[PDB]
């Protein structure tokens, strides 16, 4: 799962 | 305590980048940074422990109660109430691992419209005294990444895992267009201030704008690194993009010009304008919270966080401000004038 | 190179105190910050190693020349090309060890008079490329802790370590009259925009006006510690006072109310009004110099320097900033607009 943190 | 502004200055981190272009750093006009809805500072008011990373924050209207978007469920904090160190209420939306990654309440207050890491939006009733899922919405896109929802309340836009844009009829829940194009994940989405046109942004470095009656792609920008956050001034003119590379960029519309904003050492997680337009906030993975001057991009005020920035919101009169946090928490602001 | 402002704020630290008694924290009006001549950003551009705390500082008229006073020796630096950073020339005390505490140059450049803690101030003559010692005015008093010469440059104020203000003629080198009153050191002086009032504050905890006609005593007020420094607006109606206790304080001249700033932690040493008089400087034991807008005292800048700041002078055109520093240096400062 993309996740930018 | 009375609070009292106090100039200070930077090497410059706003420029103006023309058709050429062409950068030149901006004069700020005599009202960049002080002014009738201009923000003076912005104070922390409230604490929300979430005990999650809070990937989702929005305030209700009236303001009263914050939802925070956390893993599994949907937190209601009462924050009329100063002492309340616990939720109201509790939404559980989805699988306890996976995250909650965007709310939206629809313009009149009494539904929620929750998305994450699942194929399915929940849609929330609030009025019934425990609050209660009136519907599913269920894509075929493994995750829903950012939420939008019509200024008519009739239609909810989902930004998918796979690019695509989910439009879907919101009375009988069912999917009526889906716009094709991003060639990865769509990472954040608003409408145009006269409701016509979608704005979204994807991990495919590309920001797209869409006719929302002819149903095609209109415009396509390419950036040299992911867009993450982004959004329309509600007055119109300007497009506000947060990028991975820490850049902010605010695009005209439908014209050559655009302005670059350099005061995040990180990705630009998200942002949102201020009702009035303004003015706007950008929230870093590097811990910051800024307000910038619209267009243009003086800055306002910076509230350094704990931990990186994931999410944002604004008050519908622009008196409170909520950010969720990478410690697992949202904090409340009150906007000082 | 190119710089923004970014608005910030602070716990109210400007007040305004009425006749009644009354003390409220001012509502800055919108060109408190903000405005034509109101400096955006002070960057240090030149450091002077003169070697000795400086305690005094002055800058040629067509900007040029700096003149730092240290112990035992007064240095002439050249900014124009360089600044950076050695002396053209430098004028030495027959003691090496008297510290210097003043020193003024004449309007036209070509003299110093340059006093401090010995009983002679000398007067440099500055014409014929290398300085020389043309004159040696000698007190009573065993110090001089400031200087003040009158604008049509025929007198010299000394004020002495006893309270006394010695009068100096300056063409013929003889002192004409005492300002007698202050019951301990005279610290600090500067003439009122008119020309025909002189004003004056001492360890004695007073300021005082006095008639430069007359040679009379006119006002008196009190203090609940020392005053270090003054200056008066050059468009006249606001006199700043530097004071131990923290505090600068800006006196409406001839008027019962005022304003009480608070931005150091520390000793008031020095203070400078800008030449158009919009803004003016103040510098700290703290090691801050502060830059505050006239008259009630919005915060325009802050710089923390490496020492205690003991001095400071700004250029006639308004263009430079310079202080006297307690790591045995002097800062040029250029105004950024």
């Amino acid at each position: 799962m993309w996740r930018p943190w | 305590d009375y609070f009292q502004g106090a100039m200070g200055s930077k090497p410059a981190y706003s420029f103006h980048v023309t058709a050429d272009g062409q950068m030149q750093p901006v004069p700020f006009p005599p009202d960049a940074l002080i002014g009738p809805g201009i923000p003076r500072h912005a104070r922390q008011i409230n604490t929300l422990n979430h005990g999650e990373v809070v990937c989702a924050v929005t305030i209700s209207n009236p303001t009263r109660h914050v939802y925070t978007g956390g893993k599994g469920c949907v937190k209601v904090w009462d924050i009329s109430h100063p002492g309340n160190k616990s939720p109201v209420s509790q939404l559980d939306c989805l699988n306890r691992d996976n995250y909650i990654r965007s709310c939206k309440l629809l313009p009149d207050g009494c539904t929620l419209i929750v998305g994450g890491e699942a194929s399915t939006l929940s849609i929330w009733d609030l009025a019934a005294p425990t609050p209660r899922i009136k519907a599913e919405l269920t894509s075929s896109a493994p995750a829903c990444y950012a939420l939008a929802i019509s200024p008519d309340s009739k239609v909810c836009f989902s930004c998918c895992s796979d690019g695509n844009i989910a439009v879907w009829d919101l009375h009988n829940q069912t999917l009526v267009r889906q716009f094709q194009g991003h060639t990865d994940g769509a990472s954040c989405i608003d409408i145009s201030n006269d409701g016509t046109k979608l704005w979204t942004g994807g991990l495919d470095n590309t920001v797209r704008s869409w006719d929302l009656r002819e149903g095609r792609q209109l415009q396509q920008h390419d950036f040299t690194s992911q867009i993450f956050s982004l959004g329309y001034c509600p007055t119109g003119e300007w497009l506000a993009v947060g990028m991975e590379s820490s850049n902010v960029e605010v695009l005209h519309v439908n014209k050559p010009d655009k302005y670059q904003l350099h005061l995040h050492e990180s990705c630009v997680l998200s942002l949102k304008f201020a009702y009035c337009g303004k003015w706007f906030v950008s929230t870093g993975k590097d811990n910051l919270l800024n307000a910038w001057r619209t267009p243009y991009g003086a800055s306002i005020f910076q509230s350094k966080e704990s931990s990186s920035v994931l999410s944002c919101d604004i008050s519908v009169d622009d008196k409170y401000i909520v950010t969720g946090s990478g410690d697992k928490k949202a904090t409340v602001y009150e906007v000082i004038y």
